[PDB]
């Protein structure tokens, strides 16, 4: 979940 | 506010003591890259994460507190875009032909000699570079420049250290 | 000469170009530690092997030549004996209470602060140290002590570095 | 073989 957020920062 | 928002995300990622240990870092970075197969890497190893935590642990607590982890993550996402940006071949790595640009894009203008040593220390046989290697190389380069600027108080472009300072700066990295 | 004998041994160990890369080093070391299961370790990682090679690569060829490998190996076997000496409860790792004595037996006498930092960077959760961490820590510590001495040509106890020298010393390590 | 030799240097 917090992982999902960080993952979404990746272009 | 974005910073408060990140505080919130961080409370979920930080360990019991609300700081992120090298092992917690390694585990977070690997779960994130695993969702990005287009990023080639064998994974972030524990030795590399212990090193990244060390160079980022400016208050010497032994782990990354919120400010440290936020600084790190912002660089990682800024550098991870340059990565996808210079992976022209879309090979999942930055070919030797694109790395000089890559470093340039990240704001690093470095000597031909220092450039080759870095390539030797971080690239593969092909002179190409994968993700964890590119990222870990940049975290250190970034940290060593900041370190140098921080130590050059009088701004003379030269710093002086005794054996104790030297071992601290190089062993805790 | 045992050196002529080591020359023969090295010829079987080295790569095509008669030098040992970080990768050949990693495999040689792991083949030797697997034969000593009494030494606890997750194995020598590629990142740590690239770091050990860089730090031992005095003539900057990118790999370890005969004299560099022999030098590195003489230190490893000497330190491995110290590691067995201080694993007093035969737990496979050097315990927190035995580590101070293990470093001194290796010839290193560090002030508390530097010592604490080294333990945060290389020890496990209980403050104990496993085999590859002990060995890679000492290789680095020995190299940084030697680096400072070479640079302190003055006999002063202080060295001065500009940004290029600083990045070279810290990035090629 | 060269590994046997290096291994014998360990205590
Ligand atoms: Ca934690
Ligand atoms: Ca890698
Ligand atoms: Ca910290
Ligand atoms: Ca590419
Ligand atoms: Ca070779
Ligand atoms: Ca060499
Ligand atoms: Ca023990
Ligand atoms: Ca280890």
């Amino acid at each position: 979940d917090a992982i999902d957020a960080l993952s979404s920062d990746f272009t | 506010e974005e910073v408060r928002q990140f505080r919130r995300l961080f409370a979920q990622l930080a360990g019991d003591d609300m700081e992120v240990s090298a092992t917690e870092l390694m585990n977070i970075l690997n779960k994130v890259v695993t969702r990005h197969p287009d990023l080639k890497t064998d994974g972030f190893g524990i030795d590399t994460c212990r090193s990244m935590v060390a160079v980022m642990d400016s208050d010497t607590t032994g782990k990354l507190g919120f400010e440290e982890f936020k600084y790190l993550w912002n660089n990682i996402k800024k550098w991870q875009a340059i990565y996808k940006q210079f992976d022209v071949d879309r090979s999942g790595t930055i070919g030797s032909s694109e790395l000089p640009g890559a470093f340039e894009a990240a704001g690093f203008h470095l000597n031909e000699h220092l450039y080759s040593m870095i390539i030797r220390r971080y690239s593969d046989e092909g002179g190409n570079m994968d993700f964890d290697n590119f990222i870990s190389c940049l975290v250190r380069l970034d940290a060593m420049f900041r370190a140098f600027k921080s130590l050059d108080k009088d701004g003379t472009g030269q710093i002086q250290v005794n054996i104790q300072e030297w071992l601290q700066l190089t062993m805790y990295s």
